[PDB]
RNA sequence: GGAGGGGAGUGAAAGAGUACCUGAAACCGUGCGCUUACAAUCCGUCAGAGCCCUCGACGUGUCGUGGGGUGAUGGCGUGCCU
RNA sequence: UCAAACUCCGUGAUAGCUGGUUCUCCCCGAAAUGCAUUUAGGUGCAGCGUCGCAUGUUUCUUGCCGGAGGUAGAGCUACUGG
RNA sequence: GGGGAUAAGCUCCGUGCGUCGAGAGGGAAACAGCCCAGAUCGCCGGCUAAGGCCCCUAAGCGUGUGCUAAGUGGAAAAGGAU
RNA sequence: UUGUGCGCCGAUAAUGUAGCGGGGCUCAAGCACACCGCCGAAGCCGCGGCAGCCAACGUGUUGGCUGGGUAGGGGAGCGUCCUGCAUCCGGUGAAGCCGCCGAGUGAUCGAGUGGUGGAGGGUGUGGGAGUGAGAAUGCAGGCAUGAGUAGCGAUUAGGCAAGU
């Protein structure tokens, strides 16, 4: 009984106690937040129709916000003279999924 | 001709562990009432004390 | 995350097919994708999860055209002047499993992975084989519509 | 001689359209 | 006012022979030939990055089309079925579904059989 | 035999012993963990099985918004400066 | 060491010549053309870059309107020739 | 367009022609100058361009009507040929 | 006989097939015309972070366009040393060196902490620089690869017993 959740253009496969780590969103630790759904299996059955997944909705808390891992970036071209050194730590948000 | 390139670590190392010496085969031999060892090419000389043992 | 084999996930089953009037190439790449594993859905490129083939019937196998007699298999032993070649039509009444063998061979990937799926590839020339002990599953070349 | 015929001859490649670099 | 350039240049040594750590030979203990490799390394990694998105997105297709291939229909058309039907489900989701709960693929694939035209290769 | 060293002492310290403050890097060993004798490798990078160590929660070992070390195998990949 | 020895000094000789010039990011971003040159692998001015000030679309694209050519083509009892 | 032998990956010109120079990514097996397209960073999301969809290799041993017997496809001339 | 679409011969080099990338293909996986999908990049879209130019209003937020780059022009910064002034740490252990755990968009940071150490350091704001090297067949010192390799310097020649 599983189900899969469209967030930050992105689609992951979520049940009742996961734990996913999704782009960042407004909402302070321990809020509430509602997401779309993709698809939902129950059992054997599929519900995969427009209209009955606009009527259900996956509910989930937010754990907290961190930080993704460490990017180091030093672009080069030879026999130039071309450095270019830049770092990147993508924002992220975890949340703890509770009912569908 | 000379070496064009400085041999690597893993090459000077595989080829240097080849020389090395291998220990002598030892047997025992009773000189005056005490056991010491003594090649076997050596046994013969060794029981008529031409052989000093240190 | 997707999912990727563990250490006991994957298995193996058996399958013959009869090559017998059935075309070289049509019969290899059929062969290729098997051994591979290319049919299930675990799929994975650095591990292998093909299902041994056993192609019995070998030597009854059909080529088109004048491609008996005039397709060469060379070979270079690395002495000069060491290229020999045998064609297919000799090929075939000597040992006549090579045929079959190489134009599969030619077929899989060329890196060490690919040195380790040949070993799940059994041909013989008779309609026989000693493996019935495995109980290949008969397998026959379809071709899904669309 | 065999090598100069080759080089024009693959500028005749689909991906390339007729045109290549030094002909 | 005459410095040593020892603690100012120590700098950035130690960051870089830390951070080549692990490499074969002389690109693991020379400052000089591990900075070469930093550039090669980090060029390297910007490259697969960019490439990660791609390869991985092919993983998911294979096993798509080999399992679509076990319930009788070509990946091609599997697709276009399952845009028309209306499901948005992505390749990686497909891609697991195939893989872990058969059950549910076998549905999606008859969704995407009814949603296809009576003949594909009508002019339409 | 000496050189040198081990006890015992001086010393706050002998990781201050007249080769002596602090004691880095190249270079040279020793011990331990992982890996390697069918294999074409600007020596990395992105996936990544297995083994070993660590931090938590739950029993005998089994997962996790985990951390480390090795890396079998696949994909990509033509040194730096002038 | 000899088609004009060695050492010090002028002396840090001078080279339209070869080499070298060390930390980071942000924005913009060319030329290999013209004229002249004891000149052609140099340089000066112009052309193309950037920064500041001034002027504001004057730049550019499309439509329409007014222009002058002498190429492509064609023609030869229309000229000069064949 | 000139020079050349209407040869050169030749040489000298013109072009609000392109690209490389000073440019990564996809294609052409590899292959600055050809074709698609100008990289602010991250993502294990989606649609396409050139090019492709039997296996290597991603996606079609795709559907309809024909043609080829030469592996033509997967090099070439005057000319020969029921 | 005429015009056409595909073909045949002409065809022909020197390491090894070698004028499809390979296997293979005429049971086209070849060619021509129509039709249907799909794969495909750092292109376009989605979600998030940053910066430049401009505008809207505001006592710095929002929005819109833009952000490849060598020679080169402009702006802003990290690190080192010496000093004015003001402050704080240090034999209850500074600097330096070796680690662990982390941090920043970059040079880099740690008044976060372990080990070695034994006497000076940090910070704010100004002043001045012998202030940043990977390369000049660059200079000095230490140490590698070749390598336990070549050699051990004539044309005479050494041997045995005993001793220390």
């Amino acid at each position: 009984t599983y189900a899969i959740v469209k967030t930050g253009g992105k689609q992951y496969k979520v049940a009742a106690g996961d734990v996913v780590k999704v782009e960042k969103l407004d909402s302070e630790p321990g809020a509430s937040v509602s997401l779309p759904v993709a698809l939902v299996v129950d059992g054997a059955n599929v519900t995969s129709k427009a209209d009955d997944l606009a009527k259900v909705a996956v509910t989930a808390e937010v754990l907290e916000h961190t930080k993704g891992p460490k990017i180091r970036i030093h672009k080069f071209k030879n026999k130039t003279g071309y450095h270019k050194r830049q770092g990147h730590r993508q924002q992220l948000t975890v949340l703890k999924v509770t009912g569908i | 001709a000379v070496p064009k390139r400085r041999m690597s670590r893993a090459n000077t190392r595989s080829r240097r562990a080849q020389w090395k010496a291998e220990a002598p085969g030892l047997v025992t031999v009773s000189v005056a009432g005490q056991q010491r060892k003594v090649p076997r090419r050596l046994l013969k000389a060794a029981r008529l004390g031409l052989v000093d043992l240190d | 995350p997707t999912y990727t084999p563990k250490a006991g996930d994957t298995t193996r089953s058996w399958y013959v097919i009869d090559a017998s009037d059935v075309v070289l190439g049509r019969l290899a790449s059929a062969a290729a994708t098997l051994l591979r594993g290319k049919h299930k859905p675990t799929f994975t490129p650095n591990v292998d999860g093909g299902d041994f083939v056993i192609v019995i019937n070998a030597d009854k196998i059909a080529v088109s055209g004048d491609k008996l007699t005039k397709k060469f298999a060379y070979r270079h032993s690395g002495y000069p002047g060491g290229l020999r070649k045998r064609t297919i039509g000799e090929l075939l009444e000597k040992h006549p499993t090579r045929v079959v063998e190489n134009a599969i061979i030619g077929m899989l990937p060329h890196n060490k992975l690919g040195r380790q799926i040949q070993k799940k590839l059994k041909v013989y020339a008779g309609p026989d084989h000693p493996h019935a002990a495995q109980q290949p599953i008969p397998f026959e070349i379809k071709q899904v519509a669309q | 001689a065999k090598r100069g015929r080759k080089k024009r001859d693959r500028k005749h490649s689909k991906a390339n359209h007729g045109k290549r670099p030094n002909a | 006012a005459r410095v040593k350039r020892a603690l100012n240049a120590q700098k950035k040594r130690r960051t870089v022979l830390k951070a080549s750590k692990g490499y074969r030979g002389q690109r693991s203990r020379l400052y000089r030939k591990a900075k070469e490799q930093q550039l090669h390394s980090l060029t390297y990694a910007y490259r697969d990055r960019r490439a990660r998105k791609g390869e991985f997105r092919k993983l998911w297709i294979s096993r798509i089309n080999a399992a679509a291939r076990a319930n009788d229909i070509t990946y091609n058309r599997l697709i276009q079925g399952l845009k028309a039907a209306g499901v948005e489900v992505d390749r990686k989701n497909l891609a697991e579904l195939a893989v872990s709960d058969p059950a549910a693929f076998t549905a999606l694939v008859d969704v995407a059989r009814a949603a296809l035209p009576e003949d594909v290769n009508a002019p339409s």
